[PDB]
């Protein structure tokens, strides 16, 4: 339980400069036509579910994936991650595009070894799963739409009374009686036309997007001290991608969220998990508490979790706790490859089972939080 | 393979925007309405409103406004549809053929963009030089107004201020002005632009930005010489012109804020504002500031005028007349008298026009006929919450009336030989006895010769022998007929009082005090026959024949009605029925073909009974409730065979087809008194004498809905209908404001305040001064007088969602379930709530059961004698033990919330908000629910009702409609686990119900109608509709004939029917499949015969063997006539 100080200058996690520095970045952005199908390549060697939004590093050491990336670049930048299901081998009915923005080319190691960033874009459904010969795979990609729905009330609004729809700034800002108040009167003036339709204001706030956003913002910043606008989107698909990415669930729940196709339905189901979600078990185990809820802080903008690669290239989703139980450490703190600027990583291992939970993150200066940072990965974490 | 027809019963009431101004003619001064798709016409005359015209657009009305360019005689009308269908329409009439020309069209919208979030705004130049829109964020839309500009070709112009409030025309710029507020981080501020036609683009505003108050809401521009723009907020009011500045903060408008407005004075020196609760303002600008010709405002003087209807659009007609203007209201007509100030109002109503929106709930209940439906519903809401009663009535159109000062009986009187023709009509006052004369449309009366003027007169009607009995309390006078002069006077044998008297064509019997006499007519004599005498009080007398085999008779105290010899008092028959209070009035008639006799008590109700045309006595036992006031039934021959008149305060007219005597609930509010007429202006009419007024005229078809109302001074939630104990439990909440004292006093009488017997809940189960609390209650009304029985008063911070009435398992006994939940402000979901089981009893609710459930009983439903109940995602089934006690029976666990639940056998049809449609079935042999199909797709969702095992009936976002069906013959599992989307409309409504039901009467007649089943939906603006089925060859024949009306009938605005019907989202829209517009294929009886042989050619319309090209013009019409005969 380390309040106030949080000494870290919480961006660089999000810059990655384990994987190189002085790295090519591209320019901007792309689009795909909707309920288009388009011929995208897919990238092997990578099983996770990765939601838009989220940042994807990459180290690819084969020459056909190195071949492929370069004959990405030189025409669009896009590939195709798949969200693979409980049962491995190509078992992918849903994934995202990831976009590259980051590039890199080493010939140390006499090999041609590429260091790459990406993030993901868009949502889609494989149809079927082309396979080529070379190696690189390139699945015929149906470009899943995005749903945006207006107000509830737009419907059966009265004419007079829409004047009275624009509200004034939050007062302050995260402040009691700020809010508590602010909210009531919010609810009462937004939802005064659900007299009108059979069913009271307090349901159509459980569908509204301001509310519930600011429902798992005010649940976050319970569980971390989150700086008011650290980066959340105002928008609501954005922020319930961010929540979704964020969220210490198991990979059913995040191919549930990413069918999900309204944000309205997205952050409902996030709240729904989120408050029927206490513990974090040993995946190998589902005997032994690493974790619990309320201690779960963020030293990246992006959230509690982000991906990060090891110098082998495996990718691995990072979480971060103040006091990790049942967990032994080997080996003396090393700092090689940390992904931390300033932290030096010892290996832990389950108490039982003796399993790769993940790190802790010991400090060198003195200046920064005291030898209390446990980085545990997703391998073996199950929610319980 | 849906293939549904829906129509509609009932037009829009809602009124959701009125302009005034001279349209039908320069000289004229018109009231021009909008409800929905409906635009009304009335002409504003010293008396009221005429209507004038009913035109039913192809869309929602939006916007519309009145404006006169240079070179136009009346003004034009502008109406903008809610589909982005601007149009511009012009009045023209040629005698008696009116008609709405388009004079320009053109559809409006943006290809890309989101709409603006407070709304379209739509504004007109103050010297008519362009249209300015704002449809879209971030853009003006400009249409310039040209007369080469037919196709209303416009262009965007780019507003930097993302979030604009409120925006109008400034009155006296030489060019273009526009004001607006809009929002920034900052605050609210005010600015104005330069519109230039020509740069197309903005320029600078003559004054540049200014800040004003956070919650500046409405800017209404101020017409010369005044200038400038008025910005009202919830505390303010501020007057802008530049250097000209004024700003008031009065503490009467700070109880609520100002939605409406609408100038009074051409020189607007004053306006009229009205706010959300209801009550009138008027904002007074003072003028007494002239320095050198310039006038210039110096004060801002607010006035309450006093309380009405909760307005959504204020409009101020000629002469102090305001017509306000309700959404969720009645709409009324009201006068600023500044002199009457009764108790402190300006105000006094002076009608009252019926609106029966927002319907929240409603349901059919047999109150009267059986086998005829009646819907009653649950309008309006706060204050003007009531329960209305609609019902299918013989309308009567009214061909002469005269007021009177409320006759207190009448009767048809013949002052000229015999020739079937009767000219005069004796009135009967208190003790007064008047004669009025009307050859033709006369309504001048003088007294009778053979009568004297105030006689207290009881019968007068034709004499035999060529003469007239004007009988009276004192004496039964005859005076001959021809001569106009006295025969023959009896005085009464006990020199007594008259009290009932009874004529017949030969025989007369009068009745006073406990003794009787009977007499016989005789030519220029009244002979007397017999005399009798009664055991108690003689209540009420009655003769049909001339000599009638039997008399009637009832007592005051005993309430039995007797029958005896008519020339003596030996008795025939007698029976007792009841007797509860004083028979108001006894009346035979045949009009079965038969001998019937009818009594009428003081509390409306009637007993029919059978009788023998010789001799004998029949029970024909039956209990009628006609209304809650006295009845006097009367009998007129102007009719099918003689039928019969029951005048209440719910009038009726009897008629028996074979030997089932059925009820026409006559469309009229009360008749009191009434009598047939055969005047020479109203032949085989009928002249009916109400409380107020009178009037003459004759019945029409059943094209008519009636609406009774019930106010309620609160909102209705929920309503349904217990047969067992005749009442209705109603729910309902009423306002309540958090005192400093720890509890929470009310803001008016509601009908929970006033009930007869009231109850508070007492479970253990389980702020700042000036808040308004909810405060939930069940109602038990009666059926018949409609008064609120009972008023239970549930826990505090307990909402009370659902209510179904319903008896379970093997009890007997039919039970009200209540399923609440508990709201705290604190937290967003509901953890816990409560399903309550009462039983209306001995007219005392008493709890009979608790259970205390872990969330929000959104619905609950009766599957079988068990009870269906959705406690936020999950299902529940209860069966209701011996020991009246509900128990767990199965569950099953869903990731919607449970808002729909519509049972059919056993299929639970499942739903949300988000159109989640989900269909489970109950399997018996093992006791738990299974999913069948499921059909999810993002979307809003407002009703849903099971159409019939197969099809389910919806409604959704953009005021759609669509159907959906399994297709359980499918060989795939994947198909079989999916619901088909089968039909597609745009109904233009927002449903918020579904019912299964019919208006109309309940025939099998053996080959059916084409139509199968019948659902009724209730709309917010106050329109009923009514979906049916159809078959395959009748969806097409339909469809072929709607296609082919659609370029013979030519809409006003030059919207196409295909466009308004399709299905409409704000992502994406879909052309309309497998419904059939009702409205169109009615509006085929309406069009001319040339092109009613245009529409049919080649229709191809027999299907019972071969084809018959030539289709013929008759056969749709019967076709037609068979669709309007269901509704
Ligand atoms: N074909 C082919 C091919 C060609 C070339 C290859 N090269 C081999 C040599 N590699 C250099 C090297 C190796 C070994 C280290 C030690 O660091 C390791 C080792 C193993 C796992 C992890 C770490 C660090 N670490 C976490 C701990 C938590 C934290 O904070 N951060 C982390 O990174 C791990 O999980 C450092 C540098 C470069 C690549 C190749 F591997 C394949
Ligand atoms: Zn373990």
């Amino acid at each position: 339980k380390k309040p106030n100080i949080i000494n870290f200058d919480t961006s660089l996690p999000t810059s990655h400069t384990y994987l190189g520095a002085d790295m090519e970045e591209f320019h901007g952005r792309t689009l795909h036509d909707d309920d288009s199908c388009q011929v995208i390549p897919v990238l092997p060697q990578v099983m996770m579910i990765l939601i838009p939004g989220q940042t994807l590093p990459l180290q690819l050491f084969h020459p056909q994936e190195v071949s492929m990336v370069r004959n990405l670049i030189q025409k669009d930048r896009t590939f195709a991650v798949l969200a693979y299901s409980n049962v491995q081998e190509r078992e992918a009915q849903f994934g995202t595009t990831a976009e590259i923005y980051a590039y890199r080319e080493e010939q140390d190691f006499g090999i041609e070894i590429v260091k790459v960033k990406a993030i993901g874009r868009q949502r889609f459904k494989v149809l079927e799963l082309r396979t080529q010969s070379d190696g690189i795979q390139q699945a015929k990609v149906q470009i899943l739409p995005e749903c945006v729905l207006p107000s509830t009330m737009s419907a059966v609004q009265l004419e007079s009374l829409n004047k009275c729809q624009i509200f004034p700034s939050k007062p302050v800002s995260r402040e009691d009686q700020c809010s508590y108040k602010w909210w009531q009167k919010y609810q009462k003036r937004k939802f005064h036309c659900a007299n009108l339709t059979s069913w009271p204001r307090w349901l159509y706030s459980l569908y509204d997007a301001e509310t519930l956003m600011d429902r798992i913002k005010k649940q976050l910043r319970e569980w971390d001290e989150n700086l008011k606008d650290d980066s959340l989107p105002s928008n609501p698909i954005d922020f319930s991608y961010r929540v979704a990415a964020c969220l210490p669930i198991d990979d059913v729940l995040r191919i549930q969220l990413l069918k999900i196709g309204s944000a309205i339905q997205r952050l409902r189901c996030e709240l729904d998990i989120m408050n029927k979600c206490t513990s974090l078990c040993c995946k190998q185990c589902q005997e032994t508490e690493i974790t619990t809820k309320n201690e779960i802080f963020s030293l990246s903008l992006c959230g509690p979790m982000a991906a990060y690669v090891n110098p082998h290239g495996y990718v691995h989703e990072t979480l971060t706790v103040y006091k990790a139980c049942n967990l032994n450490l080997i080996g003396r703190p090393s700092t090689e490859h940390s992904w931390f600027p300033g932290y030096a990583w010892t290996v832990a291992q389950c108490k039982i089972c003796a399993s790769h939970i993940g790190w802790k993150f010991t400090a060198t200066k003195k200046d920064m939080s005291p030898q209390k940072f446990w980085g545990l990965t997703r391998s073996a974490l199950l929610p319980t | 393979m849906s293939y549904n027809y829906v129509v509609t019963a009932q037009k829009p009431t809602a009124v959701n925007g009125c302009v005034t101004g001279h349209f039908t003619s320069a000289e004229d001064l018109n009231l021009l309405i909008a409800k929905n798709t409906r635009l009304e016409i009335y002409v504003v005359t010293a008396e009221g409103l005429r209507p004038v015209k009913e035109v039913g657009m192809y869309g929602k009305i939006a916007v519309m406004e009145l404006f006169r360019p240079k070179g136009e005689s009346k003004d034009l009308l502008f109406i903008l549809t809610a589909k982005y269908n601007a149009c511009i329409l012009e009045y023209k009439q040629s005698g008696e053929s009116i008609d709405i020309i388009t004079r320009a069209h053109g559809n409006v919208q943006d290809r890309i963009g989101r709409p603006s979030e407070t709304g379209i705004i739509g504004i007109i130049d103050p010297e008519c030089r362009m249209i300015g829109l704002r449809l879209y964020d971030g853009l003006f839309k400009v249409i310039p107004l040209d007369r080469d500009n037919k196709e209303l070709k416009a262009f965007n112009i780019r507003l930097e201020e993302l979030h604009v409030i409120d925006v109008k025309f400034l009155y006296g710029c030489q060019a273009p002005t526009i004001c607006f507020v809009y929002q920034d981080p900052q605050g609210r501020h005010v600015k104005t632009y330069e519109v230039s036609l020509r740069e197309k683009e903005f320029n600078k505003g003559p004054w540049k930005q200014e800040n004003v108050e956070a919650e500046a809401s409405m800017v209404i521009a101020v017409p010369e010489p005044f200038g400038g723009a008025i910005i009202i907020g919830q505390e303010s009011i501020t007057y802008h012109n530049g250097d000209k500045y004024l700003a008031i903060a009065p503490p009467i408008i700070k109880q609520s804020t100002i939605v409406c407005h609408n100038r009074v004075d051409p020189n607007g020196s004053r306006y009229l504002l009205g706010d959300m609760e209801g009550r009138l303002f008027m904002l007074l600008l003072e003028k007494e500031e002239q320095m050198d010709g310039t006038v210039t405002l110096k004060d801002l003087r607010v006035e309450l005028l006093g309380e009405t209807s909760i307005a959504e659009c204020l409009t101020y007609l000629d002469n102090g007349v305001v017509f306000v203007g309700s959404r969720l209201g009645d709409s009324q007509l009201v006068k600023l008298n500044v002199d009457s100030n009764e108790q402190g109002s300006y105000v006094v109503a002076m009608e009252t026009f019926t609106n029966l929106g927002p319907i929240v709930d409603m349901c059919v209940v047999d109150l009267e006929r059986q086998g005829q439906g009646q819907l009653v519903t649950c309008s309006g809401a706060f204050k003007e919450g009531s329960l209305r009663i609609i019902r299918n009535g013989i309308g009567i159109h009214e061909h002469a009336s005269i007021d009177l000062p409320g006759i207190k009986g009448l009767w048809p009187l013949r002052s000229d030989p015999n020739r079937e023709t009767d000219d005069t009509l004796v009135l009967s006052f208190v003790g007064q006895t008047r004669v009025l004369m009307l050859n033709g449309e006369e309504v001048e009366e003088t007294e009778l010769m053979g009568f004297v003027d105030d006689q207290q007169t009881f019968f007068c009607g034709n004499v035999a022998h060529q003469q007239l009995i004007q009988i009276t309390s004192a004496s039964v006078r005859l005076v001959s007929q021809e001569p106009k002069a006295l025969v023959s006077e009896w005085k009464e044998p006990q020199a007594k009082n008259i009290s009932v008297a009874s004529c017949n064509s030969s025989q007369v019997v009068v009745a006073v005090g406990r003794a009787l006499y009977y007499l016989q007519i005789h030519p220029q004599e009244l002979r007397q026959i017999s005399h009798t005498e009664m055991e108690h009080e003689v209540a009420c007398l009655d003769i049909t024949p001339g000599l009638s085999p039997l008399c009637a008779i009832g007592l005051w105290t005993d309430i039995s009605a007797r029958i005896l010899k008519l020339p003596s008092f030996e008795l025939l028959h007698k029976e007792m029925l009841g007797g509860e209070i004083i028979p108001r009035s006894i009346l035979m008639t045949t009009f079965e073909s038969s001998h019937y006799l009818l009594c009428a008590l003081g509390d409306g109700a009637l007993f029919y009974f059978g009788l023998n045309i010789e001799t004998g006595l029949l029970s024909d036992r039956k209990k009628v409730t006609l209304g809650t006031q006295p009845t006097v039934l009367r009998t007129f021959r102007s009719l099918s065979t003689t039928n019969v008149f029951a005048c209440s305060d719910r009038p009726t007219v009897i008629y028996s087809s074979n030997h089932k005597l059925v009820f026409s609930n006559v469309n009229l509010k009360e008749v009191n008194y009434m009598c047939p007429l055969n005047s020479d202006g109203y032949p085989d009419s009928l002249a009916l004498a109400n409380n107020s007024t009178l009037t003459i005229g004759t019945i029409d078809e059943i094209q008519k809905l009636h609406i009774r109302t019930v106010p309620l001074y609160e909102s209705p939630r929920k309503i349904c209908y217990q047969e067992v104990s005749q009442c209705f439990g109603v729910l309902s909440s009423r306002i309540e404001v958090q005192d400093t004292s720890g509890g929470t006093t009310a803001l008016r009488p509601s009908a929970s305040t006033q009930a007869l017997s009231s109850s508070v809940s007492s479970s253990k189960l389980f702020t700042s001064f000036g808040e308004e609390v909810e405060v939930h209650n069940l109602l038990i009304i009666d059926q018949h007088t409609f008064e609120v029985l009972h008023a239970h008063q549930f826990l505090q911070n307990e909402y009370a969602l659902s209510l179904v009435s319903c008896k379970l398992g093997k009890d007997p006994n039919t039970y009200f379930i209540v399923g609440t939940a508990m709201v705290y402000p604190e937290e967003a979901e509901p953890k816990q709530g409560r399903i309550v089981v009462f039983q209306y009893s001995d007219g005392k609710l008493q709890t009979v059961a608790e259970k205390e459930v872990k969330g929000a009983v959104y619905s609950m439903v009766e599957f079988n004698g068990k009870l269906l109940a959705s406690i936020n995602s999950t299902v529940r089934l209860y069966e209701w033990t011996t020991e009246k006690e509900l128990r767990t029976e199965c569950n099953h666990y869903n990731n919607i919330m449970a808002l729909y639940l519509k049972t059919k056998g056993d299929f639970i049809l499942v739903g949300d908000l988000m159109r989640s449609v989900l269909l489970l079935a109950y399997k018996p042999m093992e006791g738990n629910f299974e999913e069948i199909a499921r059909d999810f797709n993002p979307n809003w969702m407002s009703a849903v009702e099971i159409l019939d095992d197969d099809n389910f009936l919806g409604a959704e976002n953009a005021f759609n409609l669509f159907v959906c069906q399994k297709d359980s013959a499918a060989t795939t599992d994947e198909e079989r686990q999916h619901l088909q989307e089968v039909g597609l409309f745009h109904l233009g409504e927002f449903v918020n119900v579904f019912c299964h039901g019919s208006l109309v009467m309940q025939n099998l007649g053996e080959t059916s109608t084409p139509t199968q089943g019948s659902v009724l939906f209730g709309t917010v603006n106050g329109m009923i509709g009514l979906v049916t089925s159809l078959s395959e060859s009748w969806y097409n024949l339909l469809l072929d004939m709607q296609n082919r009306l659609n370029k013979v009938i030519k809409s006003v605005g030059k919207i196409e029917h295909s466009f308004w019907r399709s299905f409409h989202t704000e992502r994406k829209t879909e052309p309309a499949t497998g419904f059939i517009d009702g409205d169109l294929i009615e509006s085929f009886l309406d069009i001319s015969r040339p092109k009613m042989q245009e529409v049919v050619a080649n229709l191809q319309y027999d299907d019972g063997s071969g084809m018959k090209r030539e289709a013929t013009a008759d056969d749709l019409i019967k076709v037609v006539e068979e669709l309007t005969r269901i509704h």
